[PDB]
């Protein structure tokens, strides 16, 4: 329920 | 690990971009205001989980905390940051450089002008407590924080009390003083977390009925509740 956050939060 | 002021200076390298938003050509209404502010604070949103993952020891948390955190608090950390924009004019709120709005400007939403009371009459306490700069930025960073890798998270909380408490010291009043001017400081966490659960139930209800369409990321958020 989190896939944008999650990706964001991975993101470099 | 880094003293008390190489963390008030990583917090101060931390910053977010202020977004720029303008006002609409045609006059606001309840409509196209949700608009508008439910747009900066999705463009805010995104500069917020980078703020995040600059601020010491958050990307060793749990993927899992990072998650719970960042949901819990990003509505105070939106209302934070506002209110320092706001903090030397009175009776106006500056979302961005070209959003400044005076507090009547409300009257177009439904429900929004008890919102907007709040925010001046906590944002008139800093300005009476004078809130200097980097006080700000160790709150903000403790919203974050206490929101709520157990062991890492307490530690951090712990860390940035520590540069506020040295913060506070800089500034050479006596013993008692840094003390009282602690205690009051964080005697406003509370009103910033109300005027946040306030300002939740208000866009979730605007969502439910239609009112505004949010996306990507705030959808996001709006949906966990
Ligand atoms: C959440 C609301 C929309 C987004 C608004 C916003 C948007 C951006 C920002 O930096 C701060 C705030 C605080 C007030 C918020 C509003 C209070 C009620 C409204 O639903």
């Amino acid at each position: 329920r989190h896939p944008l956050l999650l990706r964001h939060l991975l993101q470099n | 690990a880094l003293s008390p002021e190489q963390l008030v200076l990583t917090l101060l390298e931390a910053e977010p971009p202020h977004v720029l938003i303008s006002r609409p050509s045609a006059p606001f209404t309840e409509a196209s205001m949700m608009m508008s502010l439910t747009k900066l604070a999705d463009k805010e949103l995104v500069h917020m989980i980078s703020w995040a993952k600059k601020i010491p020891g958050f990307v060793e948390l749990s993927l899992f905390d990072q998650v719970r955190l960042l949901e819990s608090c990003w509505m105070e950390v939106l209302m934070m940051g506002l209110m320092w924009r706001s903090i030397d004019h009175p009776g106006k709120l500056i979302f961005a450089p070209d959003l400044v709005l005076d507090r009547d400007e409300g009257k177009c939403v439904e429900g929004i002008l008890e919102i907007f009371d709040m925010l001046l009459a906590t944002t008139s306490r800093f300005r009476e407590l004078k809130l200097q700069h980097k006080e700000y930025l160790c709150v903000k960073a403790m919203i974050l924080l206490n929101s709520s890798s157990s062991r890492k998270l307490a530690h951090l909380l712990n860390a940035v009390t520590d540069a506020l408490v040295w913060v506070i010291a800089k500034s050479g009043i006596s013993s008692q003083q840094q003390s009282m001017r602690l205690a009051n400081l964080l005697m406003l966490l509370s009103h910033v977390r109300h005027a946040s659960n306030k300002g939740m139930e208000h866009l979730l209800n605007m969502k439910c009925k239609n009112v505004v369409p949010v996306y990507d990321l705030l959808l996001e958020m709006l949906n966990a509740h």
